[PDB]
RNA sequence: AUCGAGAGG
């Protein structure tokens, strides 16, 4: 591994999408790479719930529970101190963001609760984090529930820095494709079939970026595993390029921490 | 009772498509799988969230408390 | 809540003559096994 | 009798559990070890050193069906087991 | 459980990152043993995946009626129909290395029941409690600080053990202990145990001297006095007369 | 039937022979027939089996059948754990049940009779005949917590004046 | 029967159980909920205060933590009203009733309690979560399972009685079962079937991925082997990885029906010092079972080392089928067009032979068989039809199975399955059965309203005709229902009446035991058995034997017994021994040959009446067949050199062993007989397998290679001699309580040559431990 | 060619708890049964107004979901009403061996 | 590299994949020895084989490492991975296994058999009378040129 | 009720360092190393990298148990190549190739 | 505290 490996290919890119050809890699690196982007980027995200008021037919906690699944703009979040490192109190301005969702229902009909309807409180010092992600076309971000014209929900959220390791709700990755050897040449696999497997199992869409394997070839058993196909998600909180290169970044980090390790303990050492 | 915010396999947000996705079977009369596939639902383990949602809430509000 | 609404306790074998009018699954696990028939 | 003991001269294992248990009480109630405690901290370890050494103090009075008995020695005994 | 029969229990639970996941990045809610099924028989439960998969895919109900003509030729072509295999095998990847699994996974949707009975209220451990005040003997119930009941199943095992002590010590040590002084001549609990004087005199044989201290379940105390309350002696010894 | 007979060779040889399966049992008249091999007669009752031949022919009947119905299944029971039932079931010189009027009716300590079915039936009985429980046996010694002979009680852990010196 | 034979009990704990192959075989997975709860008395004293008294100052929250104190004077300190944590100075003689630590020896066990296998002894692991986790392969005996079990803990307090259930009940010692002479824990489930498809001749191992597996191995001793293929591509066998789990000086050879030793198949079974040499790995090698390696692992290294074994083998596999992958689905019980077609046509031609039998019974042509009347002997032909055809059926279904069918593996495997389950879910369902008969008319005259009256045709009365895949129609899914309605109702009767059986068998055995005499007693001192079982050795110890003297022909015999240094026809030859040109027409050495051999015949003479049925396996202890084999290995035997072995040595040698084998130790001619006779068989046993020609020829060991072999069979004979106090009684009682549990035939489903309407199962036991006057079936049969 | 009456529909011989489960005529008997037992132990919304009661021990899902594949018999019992479950992906495959 | 204990050339008579999708069963005979026939599993996935092909095939026992003899890192000691391939070394063969041994069976004394095994892959060489040469010591690593 | 804090995932706790360096005592120029707080995620690239170094003889690692993030490495290598400082070497190889992949992703993405 | 009922294993 010496820089002179990682050949990225875009086939297809929008703002939740980017279609990988990552050719040149290790296949340890390109699954490690899917797994950090899966669970070890830092986003925002609501993490404490203060009811004041609630007379809807949701229970308290159920709601609390909902709100921390709607994605916050986290694009500056490496701008906002990781809560477990913060020395402030409780916590503030420079660790979290502090949310509020007001409402009532003021007509006879069903009044609708959205994500576009929490409101931020906190400074947030010019950073961009803490705006509910809306890609609903119609402006309604995230239905957080319903509301009879009797009824009231008066909430005060504070959002965190945290990973998909503490809880699923930190995630940004969403999903991620991930295939290779399309063809089945690496013999990484055994077709199950009951008459004929070429016939019985589903032609890949990535087969159509490498050529077919012919009868008369031999097994090349020297063959390595190489060229990643890859399509990566995004829940909106982090741009999808981005939820890409801060997981790279995130594998640096990860290293270089270990390396440190090493380090330091060879300087504790004689 | 109210669509879950993102999908327990995913984590795609699926939590603002439910009233969109209503008005493609109501506003546009949409085969619930057309539907589904206009709200941009590729993944089965996205469809099943809504295809199968079934929406208590609207029964709990007509109690008057 | 509706097994207890359709319940028929018998004070043990699915007889022929059940067919169609209690149903040959539904009973309870060892003791009044066969007793507790369900319409 | 002391001769003509027509009992087993092997420790059986229920012999040897018991042995090994109220050897190692009496060390848990800090009794003195007659072996080296090479590191050994754990009663019962303690205890199946000096068993293998043969420096339990200890006698075991087998009782025949009829009343009568035969009296054998840890030493004695053939810890094999 | 699912709508089977097909019970179970989570033995352990992974995040997403450590689980199997399909080229199309779908990773199991709940993976299932495959020695669960050949042995049960239960067909349906493997078609019912197998239909969901289709009515998932095709965006409409699944029709598992008991007696109608549905077929799973007819499921699995539709499935087909979908760019999926059609008996439900998906090539899955390793989620530890990333490597291509070798056998394909049978995969899809299905519908599961939580059911009652949660380990947090069946989880329960008590040293020294709350004991019944007929017997001094811990009680019944969980929700009452209770005891486990050694049944007598239990202690017949240890005596095919020959755990001759640890039965001593369950049955008297770990619940059930008295104290009772047992006239010499006469082997009842009349003893008046003054202990304070050191007096004690049997009553009715004079014996101030001829007694002894016998360690007894309680229970079993009870025995012998309700043995007496029906004009029955039960004359307990420490010394063997009839040698053999 | 199938038979193995040592044949001629020195080698058993696997050999047919006719063999008459009755319904019903009556030994004391079957035996007696012509043409009939008295010593190879066998039937499935104990008590007739008992009652002609006698009761280590019973005895060893009963181990039969009792082994019969565990290998009927497949299953194995090692001969040493079913030799000691039967054993057991014929001490007495006739058959006895493994109930209450098997086992209970024995001159066995009182406080382990009363613990299989009747209880105060039996200890109503030792009371009014004064009889005496020698606390030796197992239940004797569960009924008062004391570390019944078996196992690891079977014998008594002891320092003697000889071995003390040795032990010095 | 209530509150003195058993009780409620402190310091116990109850949970659900739940898997955890990365738990070593004797330990268990303890709640820190429950580690905190329960605690243990232990003895301040100078070896241990250290630890003690920072156990007080981590007070009762951790769970390595600390509650009570108890002071000499009896005070009992209760931390959680304390602020002296670390005020508190311990003195020697105290105690402190700390919380579980890792390793404490606890009793742990599943109701109902069958038998011995159902209490034992494991080693505590401080877990997160909140149940008790166990290694797969204990379930085996604790006959338990992850669909909601739970378990009870009993924690020793006293240091007598940790000692006593660590070294009586402990797991690893109780892997060979007393019962059935066999192990009763092996390799079950995912395990199982992992290493069958391991050790499959196509599965090579990629190097990196071997070294993960090697490293998996905790006994690895960090030597890589040298890969079976070494040009091409450096790669290992999966016999060859999976075999570093197994412990060296390990030899078994199975050998199954086709093999030979060179059989493409890859069937039987060969180890070789360690080393997996040939044939699959499968239920019969790593089962259960006394013939393959668990059981003879634990005889040659001991309950330590098998233990072991257990958790390297668990641990290599389950990481191999992680990173490879096992399913299952629909697609596997599906069979092709040309077998489906097939099927059809089974039951079809079976439907019509029942049809002309029909006719003919009808045509009143049919004839009654002996011994029963004309209407039942129709019934009972159409059922023998209709059973032959689903098997039939189900045999063209397994025969056209691809070996990628994975339910097919798992039954290969031994894990899970068989043949009638394939037959079921992919061919014909079959005949369905009430009370041993079929669907009876509930109707007047037929089974059904949807049947006319009078109909026999198979599909009226309870056959079914479609598979699991293909679905069972309206009629045949009701008489389904009702077969299997009585499955369910014996299910729980059998529960009541063996639960009874069980507890009469223990408590009439109760008190038998084995006394320091070698004598089985019970309390009142009467002789059950004068020499227990009537050899005096633990079935524990004892492993089947073949008496090679019982079989052959008499020549045959002879020819591998009779040695005559004066004929030609039977001297030896020459090049067998250093001096073998020496003993050539030595008469003296003659007449100790001569002894031998005629000691042989009797031995034939003797083991011919004894076992009549010609039968030459059965269980002996000290397999002396095995013994050989490690001195064979062992000395390095070369068997192209002349040994040092004398005749008169080798005949003197065995007759020397014999004599100190040794069971009863009086001086009374009654003892003395006793022990004559008592070791009988043995010595048979060692005559048969010790002779000249087989000392000579066979196992051509050298003068220090047989002198070890006699002095090793010593050793373990006198190691499966059965110890006094030990509770035969009700050990036997369990023995034939439990497993009677597995009788669900109760009359029929066992098969024979007459009309077999006899009693069996459970209802034939109970009418022979109450003895009935009245049996349901007497039967008298006559030669 | 005597029939005189005729069934409604073959599935109507299944109960309540019976009738909720797929393809039971592919399954073996006793497994239907023991569903039967299942069924009874399932959370779910039992009483819409289950907030209005009061009671001891009620167990609601967060979010029921109707069964993916269904019978027609749940048309007359409103399960898809108030369903007592989740449409859970599964894999019936051995990975860690947990 | 130090000796050799067989080397003859077989011709394929038959090639059976007993239901097995890498490992072929090879019946083949000895050109010139026809007293020696050869029977051997084989990896054919990674090393293809033909009827009627003509193969050269040894045994030797020089623990095939990197300089001059039987070098231990085979057989007994950590088996060391390749790179050492450019020093002294047996490699100019297309197909290299290695075996153990069973028994050195015995077949009408005239006739002639040998002992056999490549962690599973099974073989039976009728080796020459002599097979003086052919120790029964486990090591063996079965050359083979295509 | 007992579940485990998910902060015990990567946060290292009191008295857990990084890193532990053992030295094995089966074979020459061999060690074992645990990593706290740290899954596979890493784990796996380290191996891969290590068996991508010609003098080292041997690589691989074990997760002893699920319930902990704990991650067991073992490395052995020719005389000389003092296998810490081999490791030291594969994170550096690592960290340069991601350094790559992330310029060659910011470029692609740009273009 | 008894007593019955519903379940679980
Ligand atoms: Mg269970
Ligand atoms: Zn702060
Ligand atoms: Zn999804
Ligand atoms: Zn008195």
């Amino acid at each position: 591994m010496s820089e002179e490996g990682p050949q990225v290919k875009i086939r297809e890119a929008s703002k939740d999408n980017v279609d990988f050809i990552l050719s040149n890699v290790d296949l340890a690196m390109a699954n490690s790479l899917r797994r950090v982007m899966i669970a070890e980027i830092p986003t925002l995200a609501i993490d404490s719930v203060e009811v004041e008021t609630n007379t809807t037919v949701l229970a308290d906690e159920f709601i609390a529970h909902r709100l921390g699944l709607i994605p916050l703009q986290s694009m500056d979040i490496e701008q906002l101190e990781y809560s477990r490192d913060c020395f402030c109190e409780d916590h503030c301005d420079k660790c979290s963001v502090v949310l509020t969702l007001q409402a009532f229902g003021e007509s006879e009909s069903t009044t609708n609760v959205y994500s576009k309807d929490l409101v931020i409180v906190s400074n947030l010092m010019g950073r961009n984090i803490g705006h509910p992600i809306i890609q609903d076309k119609e402006g309604n971000g995230v239905l957080i529930c319903k509301l009879r014209k009797g009824q009231e929900l008066k909430l005060t959220c504070v959002a965190k820095k945290g990973i998909a390791k503490e809880h699923a709700k930190w995630g940004p990755a969403a999903a991620i494709e991930f295939e290779y050897d399309p063809w089945n040449k690496l013999k990484h696999t055994d077709y199950w079939y009951e008459q004929d497997s070429a016939k019985e199992w589903p032609q890949s869409k990535n087969c159509e970026y490498e050529d077919p394997p012919n009868e008369g070839d031999p097994f090349d058993y020297k063959a390595q595993a190489d060229t990643f196909y890859m399509n990566v998600e995004s829940v909106g909180s982090i741009p999808v390029d981005q939820v890409v290169v801060r997981g790279i970044d995130t594998l640096q980090k990860k290293v270089a921490s270990i390396l440190l390790a090493l380090t330091q303990m060879d300087q504790d050492k004689v | 009772m109210i669509v879950p915010v993102r999908c327990f396999s995913c984590g795609k947000v699926v939590g603002d498509k439910w009233e969109s996705y209503l008005n493609l079977l109501q506003e546009d009369e949409l085969d619930e799988g057309t539907a589904l596939s206009r709200l941009g639902l590729k993944r089965y383990c996205c469809r099943r969230m809504i295809l199968t949602h079934v929406d208590l809430i609207e029964k709990f509000l007509r109690y008057n408390p | 809540t509706l097994s207890h609404l359709r319940r028929t306790n018998t004070p043990r074998q699915l007889h022929n003559t059940h067919w169609g009018l209690v149903c040959p699954a539904e009973t309870p696990e060892g003791q009044a096994c066969g007793l507790v028939k369900n319409l | 009798p002391k001769d003509q003991r027509a009992t087993t001269p092997y420790m059986t294992k229920y012999e040897r559990a018991r042995i090994l248990g109220t050897r190692a009480l009496q060390i848990s109630m800090n009794a003195p070890v007659f072996v080296d405690l090479e590191g050994e901290t754990d009663p019962l370890r303690i205890a199946m050193k000096e068993l293998a050494e043969k420096k339990i103090p200890l006698v075991i009075r087998r009782y025949l069906p009829d009343g009568s008995f035969e009296d054998w020695s840890v030493e004695e005994l053939i810890v094999d087991l | 459980a699912s709508r089977h029969g097909q019970k179970g229990t989570i033995g352990i639970t992974y995040r997403r990152e450590d689980m199997p996941f399909t080229a199309e990045g779908i990773v199991p809610d709940l993976i299932i043993n495959p020695h669960a099924i050949p042995s049960r028989m239960t067909v349906a439960h493997l078609i019912e995946c197998l239909l969901s998969k289709v009515a998932a895919l095709s965006g409409n109900e699944g029709d598992a009626s008991p007696f109608t003509d549905i077929t799973v030729e007819g499921i699995s072509k539709l499935l087909r129909e979908h760019g999926y295999q059609s008996r439900g095998f998906e090539v899955m990847y390793n989620g530890h290395t990333g490597k291509k699994l070798m056998a394909q996974i049978f995969f899809g949707p299905t519908y599961y029941q939580r059911l009652r009975h949660m380990v947090d209220d069946k989880i329960h451990a008590r040293a020294r409690g709350p004991m019944q005040v007929l017997t001094r003997q811990p009680v019944e119930g969980r929700s009452r600080d209770g005891g486990l009941r050694f049944g007598e199943m239990e202690r017949d095992c240890m005596i095919a053990h020959g755990a001759a002590s640890f039965l001593k010590e369950r049955l008297m040590e770990a619940s059930d202990a008295f104290r009772v002084h047992i006239c010499g001549i006469c082997g009842l609990m009349t003893v008046i145990a003054k202990l304070n004087h050191n007096q004690f005199e049997c009553k009715g044989c004079d014996n101030k001297i001829d007694i002894y201290q016998i360690h007894i379940p309680y229970a079993a105390k009870l025995l012998f006095q309700e043995l007496m309350a029906m004009n029955i002696t039960p004359r307990l010894y420490t010394d063997r007369s009839r040698d053999f | 039937y199938d038979r193995k007979v040592p044949s001629p060779t020195g080698e058993y040889v696997k050999e047919p022979e006719w063999v008459l399966e009755t319904d019903g049992v009556n030994l004391s008249e079957v035996m007696t027939v012509p043409g009939i091999d008295p010593t190879r007669i066998y039937t499935n009752s104990f008590i007739d089996i008992m009652e002609v031949l006698g009761i280590e022919a019973g005895r060893a009947a009963l181990y039969k059948e009792v082994y019969n119905v565990i290998a009927s299944d497949g299953s194995y029971v090692n001969y040493r754990h079913m030799a000691l039932l039967v054993d057991v079931m014929t001490t007495q010189g006739g058959l006895t049940s493994v109930t209450r009027h098997g086992f209970n009716r024995s001159n066995t300590g009182a406080l382990m009779r009363c613990s299989f079915e009747e209880t105060v039936e039996i200890l109503f009985e030792a009371g009014a005949s004064a009889e005496l429980d020698d606390c030796r046996g197992v239940s004797e010694n569960v009924i008062l917590g004391q570390m019944a002979p078996i196992g690891t009680g079977a014998f008594d852990v002891m320092i003697d004046e000889e071995s003390l010196v040795k032990y010095m | 029967r209530g509150n003195l034979m058993g009780k409620r009990v402190d310091f116990s704990a109850r949970t659900v159980i739940s898997g955890d192959p990365n738990l070593e075989l004797d330990q268990v997975g303890v709640p820190k909920s429950i580690a905190k709860t329960l605690t243990y008395p232990e003895v301040v004293t100078p070896y241990n205060i250290d630890r003690l008294t920072q156990l007080v100052r981590n007070g009762p929250n951790e769970h390595p933590g600390a509650k009570y104190v108890i002071r000499d004077s009896g005070d009992r300190i209760d931390l959680r009203y304390s602020k002296r944590a670390g005020d508190i100075q311990l003195q020697y003689g105290w105690k402190v009733e700390r919380h579980i630590m890792d390793n404490d020896p606890v009793l742990f066990n599943r109701q109902p309690s069958l038998h011995k296998m159902s209490m034992m002894a494991h080693r505590v692991k401080v877990i997160p979560y909140s149940t008790f986790r166990l290694n797969l392969s204990v379930t085996s005996p604790y006959n338990a399972d992850f669909d909601g079990d739970e378990m009870n803990l009993h924690v020793p307090q006293s240091e007598e009685t940790r000692a006593e259930l660590s070294q009586l009940c402990a797991v690893p010692l109780q892997i060979v079962s007393p019962q059935s002479n066999k192990p009763c824990m092996g390799i079950v489930q995912d395990t199982l079937c992992g290493i069958r498809k391991l050790t499959l001749r196509d599965t090579f191992i990629e190097l990196d991925q071997v070294l993960n597996m090697l490293y998996w191995v905790p006994d690895w001793d960090g030597v890589i082997p040298t890969p079976a293929i070494i040009k091409p591509k450096p790669l290992w066998s999966g016999k060859q990885i999976l075999s570093v789990a197994i412990p060296n000086g390990i030899h078994l050879q199975r050998f199954d029906e086709g093999t030979t030793l060179l059989s493409p198949k890859d069937n039987g079974m060969l180890i070789i010092d360690g080393q997996i040499i040939f044939g699959v790995v499968e239920k019969k090698t790593v089962g259960s079972s006394n013939g393959g390696l668990i059981h003879v692992v634990t005889r040659e290294k001991g309950p330590q080392v098998c233990a072991k074994l257990f958790g390297n083998i668990q641990k290599v596999v389950n990481f191999w089928l992680l990173h490879n992958g096992f399913s299952t689905g629909i697609g596997d019980t599906i069979a092709d067009g040309p077998t489906m077609r097939e099927i059809t046509e089974t039951i079809a031609e079976a439907k019509k032979k029942v049809l002309d039998v029909t006719k003919e019974a009808q045509a009143n042509l049919l004839t009654a068989k002996h011994g029963m009347t004309l209407r039942e002997s129709f019934e009972d032909n159409v059922v023998r039809f209709l059973n032959e055809a689903r098997d039939k059926a189900g045999r063209l279904a397994e025969v056209n199975l691809k070996d990628l069918n994975n339910v097919k593996q798992m039954v290969m495997a031994g894990s899970k399955g068989s043949f009638i389950n394939i037959a079921q879910m992919s061919a014909c369902v079959g005949q369905q059965s009430v009370e041993g008969k079929r669907i009876a008319f509930g109707f007047v005259d037929r089974t059904l309203p949807h049947f006319s009256k009078d109909d026999y045709s198979p599909e009226s009365k309870g056959f079914v005709e479609n598979s699991y895949l293909r679905g069972l129609t309206p009629q045949e899914f009701f008489f389904h229902a009702m077969g299997g309605r009585e499955g369910l109702i014996d299910t729980a009767v059998k529960t009541a009446e063996t639960g009874y059986i069980q507890r009469r068998l223990v408590k009439a055995l109760e008190d038998i035991m084995v006394h320091y005499d070698n004598t089985t007693r019970n309390s009142l001192g009467n002789v059950i058995q004068f020499i227990y079982g009537e050899d005096g050795m633990d079935a524990a110890h004892i492993e089947k034997q073949s008496l090679d003297t019982i079989g052959g022909s008499d020549a045959a015999f002879e020819k591998r017994y009779r040695v005559d240094l004066l004929n030609t026809d039977h001297t030896l030859d020459p090049s067998l021994l250093e001096s073998g040109s020496e003993i050539l027409g030595d008469l003296k050495l003659q007449v100790l040959l001569d002894e031998e051999y005629k000691q042989l015949v009797k031995d034939r003479k003797f083991l011919r009446e004894v076992f009549v049925d010609g039968e030459a396996n059965w269980p002996l202890p000290v397999n002396i067949r095995r013994i050989i084999q490690n001195a064979q290995q062992t000395f390095h035997i070369d068997h192209t050199k002349p040994s040092d072995l004398t005749i008169k040595d080798i005949v003197l040698g065995v007759k020397d062993l014999q004599e100190n084998l040794l069971v009863l130790r009086g001086k009374n001619e009654i003892i003395q007989n006793a022990q004559r006779d008592a070791v009988t068989l043995f010595c048979c046993l060692l005559r048969s397998r010790l002779a000249t020609r087989r000392v000579l020829q066979e196992y051509r060991l050298t003068k220090q290679a047989f002198d070890w072999v006699l002095s090793n069979i010593e050793a373990q004979f006198l190691r499966s001699v059965v110890h006094p106090g030990e509770m035969v009684g009700v050990l036997a009682a369990q023995s034939i309580g439990e497993p009677a549990t597995q009788m669900t035939l109760n009359t029929f489903h066992f098969a024979g040559v007459a009309s077999k309407k006899v009693t069996s199962g459970v209802p034939r036991l109970k009418e022979i431990l109450n003895v009935a006057k009245n049996m349901k079936t007497p039967s008298l049969t006559v030669y | 060619t005597t029939f005189t009456h005729c069934e409604i529909h073959p599935s109507m011989i299944l109960g309540v708890a019976a009738s909720i489960i797929p393809f039971p005529d592919h399954n073996q008997s006793p497994r239907n049964t023991y569903q039967s037992a299942m069924g009874k132990q399932a959370m779910g919304v039992f009483l819409t107004n289950y907030n209005v009661r009061m009671d001891t021990m009620a167990n609601i899902l967060y979010y029921p979901q109707k069964p993916l594949g269904t019978t027609r018999a749940m048309e007359y019992l409103k399960f898809r009403e108030l369903p007592a479950g989740q449409n859970a992906i599964v894999a019936i495959a051995c990975y860690s061996g947990y | 590299m130090s000796n050799t204990l067989f080397d003859d050339i077989f011709q394929v008579s038959e090639v059976d994949p007993g239901r097995y999708n890498k490992v072929c069963r090879i019946e083949a005979a000895s050109t010139t020895q026809d007293q020696c026939k050869l029977t051997l599993d084989i990896n054919v996935e990674l090393f293809p084989v033909a009827a009627q092909d003509s193969l050269t095939v040894t045994i030797a026992s020089s623990l095939n490492l990197e300089d001059t003899p039987a070098n231990d890192s085979s057989a007994t000691r950590s088996w060391r991975p390749p790179q050492a391939g450019d020093r002294s070394l047996a490699d100019d063969y297309d197909y290299v296994m290695y075996g153990t041994a069973y028994k050195f069976e015995e077949v009408s004394k005239d006739l002639i058999a040998v002992y056999y095994s490549f962690g599973g892959l099974l073989m039976r060489l009728e080796g020459n009378y002599r097979n003086l040469n052919n120790l029964k010591q486990e090591n063996a690593y079965l050359l083979i040129r295509r | 009720m007992n579940a485990p804090d998910r902060f015990e995932l990567f946060l290292l706790g009191e008295g857990e360092s990084k890193l532990k360096i053992d030295p094995d005592t089966k074979a020459p120029n061999a060690v074992v190393i645990t990593f706290e707080k740290e899954d596979h995620t890493l784990g796996n690239l380290i191996r891969a990298e290590l068996l991508n170094d010609r003098k080292v003889l041997f690589a691989a690692y074990k997760v002893e148990h699920p319930f902990f993030a704990r991650f067991k490495l073992r490395i052995q290598t020719t005389e000389g190549y003092d296998p810490k400082d081999a490791l030291k070497n594969a994170c550096n190889s690592i960290i340069n190739k991601l350094g790559a992949l992330k310029t060659n992703f910011e470029t692609e993405w740009n273009l």
